[PDB]
Order: structure tokens, then sequence, then C-alpha cells
RNA sequence: GCUCGCCGGAAGACCAAGGGUUCCUGUCCAACGUUAAUCGGGGCAGGGUGAGUCGACCCCUAAGGCGAGGCCGAAAGGCGUAGUCGAUGGGAAACAGGUUAAUAUUCCUGUACUUGGUGUUACUGCGAAGGGGGGACGGAGAAGGCUAUGUUGGCCGGGCGACGGUUGUCCCGGUUUAAGCGUGUAGGCUGGUUUUCCAGGCAAAUCCGGAAAAUCAAGGCUGAGGCGUGAUGACGAGGCACUACGGUGCUGAAGCAACAAAUGCCCUGCUUCCAGGAAAAGCCUCUAAGCAUCAGGUAACAUCAAAUCGUACCCCAAACCGACACAGGUGGUCAGGUAGAGAAUACCAAGGCGCUUGAGAGAACUCGGGUGAAGGAACUAGGCAAAAUGGUGCCGUAACUUCGGGAGAAGGCACGCUGAUAUGUAGGUGAGGUCCCUCGCGGAUGGAGCUGAAAUCAGUCGAAGAUACCAGCUGGCUGCAACUGUUUAUUAAAAACACAGCACUGUGCAAACACGAAAGUGGACGUAUACGGUGUGACGCCUGCCCGGUGCCGGAAGGUUAAUU
RNA sequence: AGGACCGAACCGACUAAUGUUGAAAAAUUAGCGGAUGACUUGUGGCUGGGGGUGAAAGGCCAAUCAAACCGGGAGAUAGCU
């Protein structure tokens, strides 16, 4: 069992998309930004606990940051974790 | 023509990384001399 | 069998092959393999300390009872093999307990003979013994320098050592060099001679074969500049200093030998 | 959008490496883009990478690295044992279809599979850091069986033609379907079983090895493909409804056979050769200490788990290495048609491109090409360059030779198309059918159909039939080097280096020798038929005289002679 | 069978022309040699500077080689310009 601590710092935000909202009419799918060291296993844990909705799977991917410029600087955007949960 | 750089990430790695440089008293003098030149970047890790 | 191959290309026109029909097809006896990766020539800093070592066939060692410390079981020659790693053929032997070995195939052996190791052992082509109790005059291959130590002279193709005299402690042996040898007479010997003997009439015919073989090609040092060798240098073919080695040292004469310790077992140099 | 051209063993497609957002969408055109730019790999913003099965991680080792102790070294450190790392190698498992602007063996649909935990039930000797087996291995060659794949016919749908003809022996298109599961075939390997015993496998072993009997002779292992099922499904030419004119949505025929056929598969096979061809784990099996009505093992069933990281995009290139959107460099995989021996070459398919300045003009001269009267090497240092030869079959072929060669010597003849032999032959393939029949993936016998050279004879067109592309110039004398190789990356490829062969010489093994203050290590897990050094350089005939000089080897009377005393 | 033969890939680099502020700090085009081997190639490893490695050209050791490169002695010294 995973503490409800560690549930509610996993899920950071609902990401907002066409790919996303395809995902939730088409295959009953929520996309999210989670921690990024979350694991599949606590994603669906916490999204069980705190969304209140029984999931069938998480798939997750890791996003690259993308390099930027801001005026004659270089920045990169920090890498983040995105989860599909296929809710049942 | 082939040119003298041919890219080979593990070479790089193993021949001029942090670790390759902490593994010699040489190499960490190295890695002191650039950090007392306030180097960004101390090895190509 | 010695066979010259017939000139149907200029690479094989000189090559002369010593065929062996007894020698097994098959593949060696698994349990006495062992790896044996090359060299190069190159020592443990990495450094070229033998010149003209590289490439060659890749070879397993078979593990070969130079011992021969199994007494008084008798051994059954199973086959004849080919060993890449010597001149001499090895023998497959199968004790009657069920252990098998490999042995030097001395000159005369086959598959189906008996040899058997130990003080009381026949005085037969593949028995080992103590050289006490060899017969003087006897022909021997493969003998001991010390005492349980193993075989180490006359183990190539074709070699053998006569045991001239026993004084005592003592045998005196003349070795294929020429040089008569002080070897404790405890020590064991193999008696005949190391088999293969047409070995030596093997013509190589081609620079692919000493290749072949993990032989890398010698420079002449007058084919040198000086900086790399004393030979090296001049406008034209040109010499002019006494023959020496890449490291100065003549090499038209000079005796090298300089051990104190193992002089008093030598009767006389092989000169 | 239509047309044209170019690549098509690539200039297509998929990757690794490397790069790192270059991907997709919207928007912008300052700068960047060798021009303009509405376009872009450019700016800006947003989006986009979904895994038990792919890869990494992981287990396992190679070379090699590091290395507790250790040995060694002024110090720094060096080497190395136990170990522990290290892939470029070994080790579980997923396929087809559908889908996004952009991912997909990852999502969806369908259908699978693997390993492990836990529980239940039945039954049970389990137990390793130890033993054995296995994993587990070379080059070449050959042939058979196959499949990928192609071709043709059949089938199904459509067509009836911009200009003579075209209801046909006519035209166009399609004719696809996986893993898995079941079956066990062409082929490959091996005698099988039981009992008894045992100086071997560090101890033990019921395992392996060995020995001895008896019995049976046919059991086992391995194995492509095929077939069945998967699939009453999916896909499907096209058609019909909607069209944001980008595409959505719906529906759906046939879906067979024959023949040809890989470099792929059977095959880690087979045959053969010498240069004699990793390791370790997973896996299988054996026991030890130990544990015993327990653990643990095996099987079935249920259940749970299989994390993490990579996944976009380029990838023979405008995204990598070359300062460039650079004619350069860059490993693997895939391999359609016609002709062809072919992965050559020509033309095409799928697919991809026209190379990021154009427009004119039609001078000299330069570059890259075409043709050339008569002559034909007169050119020139030199036939440099060019021209030429060029295929297959057959005929024929000198000196010399180490008997292999020389040789494709030289030189010559035939070659297209049509018809006939023969409505398509020799040969290959092989159905129905009929027999036998262990009884099927089976013979045997048939020869339907299919495919199909080569030849001869006769005819026939052209100047020319190896018509294009493609594709040896040949011969004679002679120097050098035997030969195949190697070399001055970037002005020298040679007669230089190497070479097999030869000789001299050192070297008795703790070898000589080499690297190293040393320990050690190479030499070599080799042992004088071996190893090092040197010179010579296949082979043939040979290799003369000189030991005074300088080396080297041996000697040691005498002379001289160090530290020391 | 073969360091066998002809010939693509692949590996080379004999000749010529072009190019020489190049398309390219060594190439392109037409020819050319090897093409089962002393072959070739990917990945990784090892050898280090009076040192390596070298079928030997003083070749090669990151466009650098009769002693690499970087930093230091260092403002070497320069009866020379
Ligand atoms: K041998
Ligand atoms: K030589
Ligand atoms: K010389
Ligand atoms: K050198
Ligand atoms: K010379
Ligand atoms: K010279
Ligand atoms: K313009
Ligand atoms: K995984
Ligand atoms: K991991
Ligand atoms: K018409
Ligand atoms: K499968
Ligand atoms: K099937
Ligand atoms: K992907
Ligand atoms: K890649
Ligand atoms: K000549
Ligand atoms: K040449
Ligand atoms: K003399
Ligand atoms: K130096
Ligand atoms: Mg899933
Ligand atoms: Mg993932
Ligand atoms: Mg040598
Ligand atoms: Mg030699
Ligand atoms: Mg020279
Ligand atoms: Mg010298
Ligand atoms: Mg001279
Ligand atoms: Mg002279
Ligand atoms: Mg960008
Ligand atoms: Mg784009
Ligand atoms: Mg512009
Ligand atoms: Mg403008
Ligand atoms: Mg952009
Ligand atoms: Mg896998
Ligand atoms: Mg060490
Ligand atoms: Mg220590
Ligand atoms: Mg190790
Ligand atoms: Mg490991
Ligand atoms: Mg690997
Ligand atoms: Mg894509
Ligand atoms: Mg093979
Ligand atoms: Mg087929
Ligand atoms: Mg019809
Ligand atoms: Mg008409
Ligand atoms: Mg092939
Ligand atoms: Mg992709
Ligand atoms: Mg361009
Ligand atoms: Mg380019
Ligand atoms: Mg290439
Ligand atoms: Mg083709
Ligand atoms: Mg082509
Ligand atoms: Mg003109
Ligand atoms: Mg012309
Ligand atoms: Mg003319
Ligand atoms: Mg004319
Ligand atoms: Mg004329
Ligand atoms: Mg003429
Ligand atoms: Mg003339
Ligand atoms: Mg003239
Ligand atoms: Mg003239
Ligand atoms: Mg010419
Ligand atoms: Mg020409
Ligand atoms: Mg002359
Ligand atoms: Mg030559
Ligand atoms: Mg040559
Ligand atoms: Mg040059
Ligand atoms: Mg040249
Ligand atoms: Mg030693
Ligand atoms: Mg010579
Ligand atoms: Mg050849
Ligand atoms: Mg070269
Ligand atoms: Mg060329
Ligand atoms: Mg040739
Ligand atoms: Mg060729
Ligand atoms: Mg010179
Ligand atoms: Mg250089
Ligand atoms: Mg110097
Ligand atoms: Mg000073
Ligand atoms: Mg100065």
């Amino acid at each position: 069992m995973i503490r409800e601590e560690r549930l509610l710092k996993v899920l950071r935000a609902p990401h907002v998309s066409e790919k996303a909202s395809t995902a939730m009419e088409k295959s009953n799918t929520i996309v999210l930004k989670v921690a990024k060291d979350a694991t599949k296993a606590e994603i669906k844990a916490a999204v069980q606990k705190l969304f209140e909705v029984e999931v069938e799977v998480v798939n997750t991917l890791v996003v690259k940051g993308k390099v930027k410029r801001h005026g004659q600087r270089i920045g990169r955007r920090s890498d983040w974790k995105k989860a599909y949960v296929t809710l049942k | 023509m082939k040119r003298t750089f041919q890219p080979s990430v593990l070479k790089r790695n193993r021949s001029h990384g942090f670790r390759a440089r902490m593994a010699t008293k040489n190499g960490r003098q190295v890695l002191a001399r650039r950090r007392a030149k306030g180097r960004a970047r101390l090895t190509v890790s | 069998a010695v066979v010259k191959c017939k000139p149907t290309s200029p690479g094989r026109r000189h090559v002369v092959k010593v065929v062996n029909p007894e020698l097994h097809k098959g593949k060696p006896f698994a349990p006495l393999l062992e790896k044996n990766s090359k060299s190069g020539g190159r020592n443990n800093n990495g450094r070229i300390t033998t010149r003209h070592i590289g490439g060659g066939h890749k070879q397993a060692y078979r593990i070969v009872d130079f011992k021969r410390n199994k007494d008084g079981i008798p051994a059954v020659v199973e086959r004849l093999e080919y060993d890449p790693n010597r001149s001499a053929n090895i023998a497959l032997v199968l004790y009657k307990d069920g252990e098998r070995r490999y042995i030097l195939a001395p000159k005369g052996l086959k598959a189906g003979d008996q040899i058997q190791s130990g003080v009381d052992a026949a005085i037969k082509p593949g028995n080992t013994l103590p050289m006490r109790n060899i017969p003087v005059g006897s022909t021997v291959h493969n003998v001991e320098m010390k005492p349980g130590k193993g075989g180490q002279l006359a183990r190539s193709a074709g070699t053998y050592v006569q045991i001239v005299a026993r004084d005592g402690a003592y045998v005196t042996l003349r070795l294929r060099s020429g040089e008569m040898r002080k070897v404790e007479a405890d020590c064991r010997a193999t008696l005949g001679e190391v088999g293969n003997a047409e070995h030596m009439l093997r013509v190589l015919g081609k620079a692919g074969a000493a290749r072949w073989r993990g032989v890398r090609p010698t420079v002449r040092g007058t084919a040198m500049n000086p900086v790399d060798h004393p030979h090296g240098g001049g406008e034209g073919r040109n010499f002019g200093k006494h023959p020496v080695t890449p490291w100065g040292v003549q090499t038209k004469g000079k005796k090298t030998r300089s051990n104190k310790r193992t002089d008093k077992f030598i009767v006389r140099r092989r000169s």
C-alpha cells in the first residue's frame, strides 16, 4: 500500500490537448501530467483514491523539455512525465 | 573523406568522462584545475 | 605421409604437406579443452616483447598429461589427434578406471596399443618410468627435469633423448641439441621417440601459410633506417658493421647463456 | 492540377551509430536560405514519443579493465589473487488488422504467448559455491527438399475505346490473410532396453565415464515446409451515400490453380580440408552438508505481478563526420518487372526526386562530348590522350615450360526473324484415374495440364542480327623482381618491403631474448623437428681463394693490470 | 583444390584530363588493380613520446612527426633582422 501523502503528490495536472480529448472520448483514457518519479502503480493508486474511479491500466512516457530562447539566452524547459490512464 | 572525429558516446565517456578522471591522481588534478579555473563543464559527462 | 602438391597455382607449387590418415577427423575430447587466446607477442605492459607473432588460426588448448603420474593403471589408446598447439600429435588414452587423458603420441603408437606408467611398467614405447628403472642406452622422450614436475625435454615431433649413463642419483642424457645433461634418476621419461618425425619435411610453400601459424613478417635490419636498427641506413645496399640484434648485441656467435645456477648439470655443451 | 524529365541493389524503404525536437500544426519573413520567397531543417507559439513480449536495464561471460588481502616499488605508484566489472557474443515471451496532423509489434480490435510470486488440491526425496551433460561454435564445397517471391491460367469486378480495327486466343484491375495452437513430413543424427560391477569425475552420486552380461533389433532425438485451425473473422477491386474539395462515412465480388524460384529456410546439417575452429550463465541431471509424517519438488487450478528508462524525427544524409543546406566519408537490413550469367547494364514498378539564382544570346577562348576528306604515329621525351578490341557456341592455336601452364595464345566461322521437324521437341514438373495399402504428409502405375532449352532444314528483312547499354586490343625481343601480397594517408607502387625456401648463429627451459628500478609479464601453458637474432630470397646449376685487419669463439704458459692490503 | 581465373558489391589508387581564391586543406570524370584472402569490415579493447607501432616509406601515432599535443621552466638565448 502506497501512503496517501505520496499519492497526493504524484498527480500534477490534467493534460489538455486534442489527443487527450480524443483519448477521453474514444478510449476512456484520461491524460495526466504526473510526478517525474511516479511509477505506474503509484499513478494507478492515486487516480483510484483521489478521483474515485476504477483504473484498467496506466501507460507512461517522459516528455523531454524543449530548448528555448529568451533573448541572447538559451534555456531548457523541464522534462515531465505524462500518464495515459485507461479507466474501466 | 574520413575525418578524425568519429563520435562514440561510450568511448567519449570511458576516455574522458568524470569516472575516468576520478580513477587516477592525474585525472583528479585535471578536475582540480578545471574547478579552480571555474569551468561550467568539468568533463565530457 | 609426405605429399607434394601439384603446381596448379604459384602458391601451391612448392607446398609439401604431411598428411596423416590415422589422425581423428572429428572434434577433440571436450573435457580436456581450454581456451587459449593469442598474445600478439605482447606482455602485460601491452608492448611487443617477441616480434613476429600475430594472427593465425584460433586454437583451443588440449590439456596434455606431461606428468604421466597415474601409475599401475593400464590405458588403451583410443585415437591419435591433431594438436594445433605443438608439432607432435597427441593420443587420447582411456584408463581402465574410465579416466581419459591426452599424452604426446610416441612413434609407432596407434589406437588399441596399451600403455602404463610407474616403476613396474614394461619397457615399451609410450610407457613412463623413473629413469632409474629405464635401461642405459634407452631412447626416451617427455623427460622430466625435476621429479614430479612433468616432462620438459624432447617433446617436439621426432625428438628423443638417449640415456647415456647412470651414476647414483643422476642419469646423463644426450639431448637433441647434442648437449650432455645430468638429470635426477627419479625424473620420469616415456620410452620411445616423439611421433610425427615427418613434421620437418613440410614445406609451407607460400607467405600465407606462415601467416596461418601466427608468424608475422620479419623485416631485415639492413632494410631499415639507422634510427630503427643498428644495421639500418646506407645509400643503396650497405652494411659495414658486425651483425647485431635490434638491441645491438652481436648475433653471429656471441654466447648468451649465463646461468651459474644450472651449470653444474651441464656435462658437455652442444658445441 | 496536367504534362515532361531523373533515380529505382536507389536518388526507394527500415535501422544502428551519431545528432537532439530537426517531427506535426498554426503563425511570421527582420536575420538565416548563395536569388525571390507567400516556402523552409529559419523565428515564435502550441502539440507530439503510450510496451510483461521491441530495445536498454537485467542474468552470463570475451578481449580487456579494476582489484580486498598479496607481491613489488624513493614517494607517486606497478603487477596481480579472491573477486568484480566489461558486448561487439550466450540468456523467457506477440502476432495480424485498424487507427493520429504527428506514436504504434507500445493505442484499439481480434487472437496469443512467457516468466515469476502467492494460494488451493493431488502426489512426492528435496537439498550446492560441488560433479556430469548441454549451451558450444572453423574454412570450403555440393546437392536435395522448401518457402519468400514472381509469372501465367482460372475466377471475380469493370471495359467496348478521341484515328483504321477491337464481343475477343480482346483490354484493365483484384485475386490478400499473421503469430499462436494442432499435426508430423523432405531431410539429419543416433542402435535401444535392462541387470551387475568399478583404481576415474578433489567428497558423494541413483548422474557421467569405464567394464561385463542378457535381451530386442527398432526405439529415441532433431526437423524446413505443407496441411488443419486461427478466420461464419479481417482485408479486399470497385461501387454508393456525404464532401470543410483536404478527405470522411457506408458497402463489398473473386479471393483458386499451375509453373518458375532465391544469396532466405531445412542447415549450428551433410561432404571435405587443414590452418584444427570463444567463454560463462540460463537449461538438464547428479548427489553433499543439511532437512525429514517439515521444508522443498512435480502437476493442475485460481489469482497477482512483470517495474524502470528508450520509443518523436534525420540516418549514404540539408539533421551524423567534413567551419557551409559542402559533388567527400559513414556499419546493418529489405531486394519487384522486361531483357541479362548477374546485386553488371538498359528501360521501368512501388516509392522518391528535377539537385534554392533565373532569363536571353548563340563571339573568341576554356571545359565535356559527337563526326570527319586524303594520309595513318609523320605527333611526342614516350602512341600521352584518343581510336580500337570486346559476347556465346564451335573450329583452331607457336616458341618455351617448373608439364600446371603458356592460352581467351594467335586466327577463324555461326549468330535476327518466321515456319517446319514438334498445332511446343529433348528435358523438367506432374493432376485426374486406377492399383497396392502398414492405411497416409504413403507408395506404385499412369501421363491431363503446366513449363521448356538446344539443334537441323526451309524461308525472310536490313548496309549492318553479340545491332543499344554492356563487353579482352593482339603479337615479337629484352632488363628487373620468382610468384599472390606490402609501401611513402596528401607529388614515388617500384627494381623498394615482405615472401616460401636457404644458411649462419644464439638458446637445456626459471631458455635465449624482450618489456619492466622491481614484482612480474611476453617468449610458451611452447621445450632444440622448438624458440630468438642475423643475412639471403621460389626453382635450376651453383656458391671459388684469403683468418693479415676488425669482430666472434676457444686457450691460458708468460707480460701488464683495479678495489683491497 | 587454389594467397587459381573473368567480373559487380567491397577494398584499393596505375594513367590522363579537370579542379588548384576547388564542389573537396587530396576530390571528380574516364579508364585501372585486388576481389575466398598474407582479404575486407562493424563494435569494444591494448600499446604513449626518445616512447609506441611499422610486410620498413623515417611511414603512422587526431588535417601536427628525423621525436605528438597541452601547460609549465619562459620574457630560453638571438654577436642576427
Ligand atoms: K600440430
Ligand atoms: K625479411
Ligand atoms: K644498411
Ligand atoms: K619510428
Ligand atoms: K640502405
Ligand atoms: K637510402
Ligand atoms: K529572384
Ligand atoms: K520492458
Ligand atoms: K532497470
Ligand atoms: K480506337
Ligand atoms: K512468434
Ligand atoms: K498456421
Ligand atoms: K515509436
Ligand atoms: K540512428
Ligand atoms: K617485361
Ligand atoms: K603497383
Ligand atoms: K681474424
Ligand atoms: K618526444
Ligand atoms: Mg497496454
Ligand atoms: Mg515506456
Ligand atoms: Mg622472429
Ligand atoms: Mg625469414
Ligand atoms: Mg629505406
Ligand atoms: Mg644506431
Ligand atoms: Mg653502393
Ligand atoms: Mg665497402
Ligand atoms: Mg528549433
Ligand atoms: Mg517540417
Ligand atoms: Mg533572401
Ligand atoms: Mg521583399
Ligand atoms: Mg522550424
Ligand atoms: Mg526481448
Ligand atoms: Mg591490477
Ligand atoms: Mg591493496
Ligand atoms: Mg577479470
Ligand atoms: Mg558481470
Ligand atoms: Mg550485445
Ligand atoms: Mg512517423
Ligand atoms: Mg562453416
Ligand atoms: Mg510459393
Ligand atoms: Mg465481363
Ligand atoms: Mg475507331
Ligand atoms: Mg554469397
Ligand atoms: Mg519512429
Ligand atoms: Mg543546395
Ligand atoms: Mg553531402
Ligand atoms: Mg560503404
Ligand atoms: Mg533486377
Ligand atoms: Mg545499376
Ligand atoms: Mg558553344
Ligand atoms: Mg570520335
Ligand atoms: Mg580523318
Ligand atoms: Mg561519311
Ligand atoms: Mg577515311
Ligand atoms: Mg593503315
Ligand atoms: Mg609504327
Ligand atoms: Mg617520330
Ligand atoms: Mg618530331
Ligand atoms: Mg593510353
Ligand atoms: Mg575509347
Ligand atoms: Mg639494358
Ligand atoms: Mg614482385
Ligand atoms: Mg601484385
Ligand atoms: Mg604519396
Ligand atoms: Mg601514386
Ligand atoms: Mg616465464
Ligand atoms: Mg635482398
Ligand atoms: Mg585470386
Ligand atoms: Mg594504401
Ligand atoms: Mg574511378
Ligand atoms: Mg590478376
Ligand atoms: Mg578480378
Ligand atoms: Mg631515406
Ligand atoms: Mg597526421
Ligand atoms: Mg629532440
Ligand atoms: Mg629560466
Ligand atoms: Mg623571446
